[PDB]
């Protein structure tokens, strides 16, 4: 079991207020504490010094109203630095800059909105914490901007790309996380991981709406689709985790690369399992075995 | 050349003050003492003679 983003309101707080003993906030526990009611050692404050004995009475029967301020500005400016309204290094100035503020405007209506707004800001950084988790909200609202300039349900060759529509959809979903439909350039690109290693266009997928529906030869890579862009490739293998049945293994490559995308996919989660165990046997072998990656290279081209 | 007398001893101190503690055992224990803040001395007022 793992927590959220270490709560912005209580981290200000474990930063101002007294940690042990708040005798007016934690009121019935140095209550219970000095009555000799408590349940680890009754007389744990009978066998004290006489002097702080006398400090917990008086502070506990007559309740002393302790600075509350402090701590919930500061929970509204370490929210700032969590859901980063604000940079690590501005916590001088906007701490103060509000403080400043609330010294101007103490005691208007707006210290009465403030706490609901702490209450508010807080719940803001659990809200967007979870949201960044499912990075879908800066990636569908740019797939509906792809959908829309992209001419949608236009195949009059053949049609298979009806599948390929939620195809997409499907990668929005799923996955999640770093998978951002960056629109930097007019071309619409998808990112797969955090580091961009495989960042290709979808609009080098405008090479694939002439060849929607064309005729099959028979089972060696093509005489026609070597047009196929390197690019339009890369997505075309991205998008194979995802969908498979649908799009016509046989009339094709929409459908019959796909399947052989498969085969790609098929290959490597296979020779993952192989090499974690020829890697793992180390001790008997005493040799960069690099034999692994060669049985590897020889169960891809001997076929 | 036997001669006949009687010695005055006396003790030289300096540098130093004379310090004294301030509990019913007269040991300072910590920075507050017993008698410091005991039953006797510990809110009311009375006044030093010497």
């Amino acid at each position: 079991m793992m927590q959220d983003a270490t709560d912005p309101a209580v981290r200000a707080a474990l930063q101002s207020q007294p940690s042990g003993l708040n005798s007016t906030d934690d009121w019935r526990q140095v209550m219970d504490r000095i009555m000799s009611l408590t349940a680890r050692n009754p007389d744990a404050f009978r066998q004290q010094p006489q002097a702080n004995r006398l400090s917990a009475i008086l502070e506990a029967v007559v309740p002393a109203r302790a600075n509350p301020t402090h701590e919930k500005v500061l929970a509204i400016v370490n929210a700032l630095a969590e859901n980063r309204a604000i940079r690590p290094d501005e916590a001088g100035l906007v701490y103060d800059a509000l403080l400043q503020r609330v010294a101007r405007y103490n005691s208007g209506n707006v210290q009465t909105n403030l706490d609901r707004l702490v209450g508010d800001v807080r719940e803001a950084v659990a809200q967007r914490e979870r949201a960044q988790q499912q990075g879908n909200l800066g990636s569908m609202v740019a797939l509906n901007a792809f959908l829309s300039t992209q001419p949608a349900n236009v195949p009059r060759g053949q049609e298979d790309y009806t599948n390929f529509v939620s195809a997409l959809r499907l990668m929005v979903t799923e996955t999640p996380q770093s998978e951002v439909y960056q629109s930097g350039p007019d071309y619409f690109f998808q990112t797969s991981r955090q580091g961009l290693q495989t960042v290709n266009l979808s609009q080098a997928f405008k090479n694939l709406q002439g060849l929607w529906g064309v005729r099959a030869p028979t089972g060696d890579r093509a005489t026609v689709s070597s047009l196929l862009t390197p690019n339009s490739r890369l997505l075309l293998l991205l998008i194979a985790p995802f969908t498979d049945s649908g799009s016509v293994s046989r009339d094709t490559y929409l459908g019959h690369l796909l399947t052989l995308y498969r085969e790609a996919i098929g290959q490597a989660h296979v020779d993952e399992h192989t090499f974690q165990e020829i890697t793992s046997v180390s001790r008997a072998l005493g040799q960069e075995d690099t034999g692994s990656l060669e049985a590897t290279l020889n169960y891809l081209l001997t076929n | 050349t036997a001669v006949d007398s009687i010695t005055q001893k006396k003790f030289l101190c300096d540098r130093t003050l004379w310090r004294i503690p301030f509990s019913s055992n007269f040991m300072s224990m910590g920075a507050l003492t017993d008698l410091g803040q005991n039953l006797l001395y510990a809110n009311s007022a009375h006044a030093l003679d010497m």
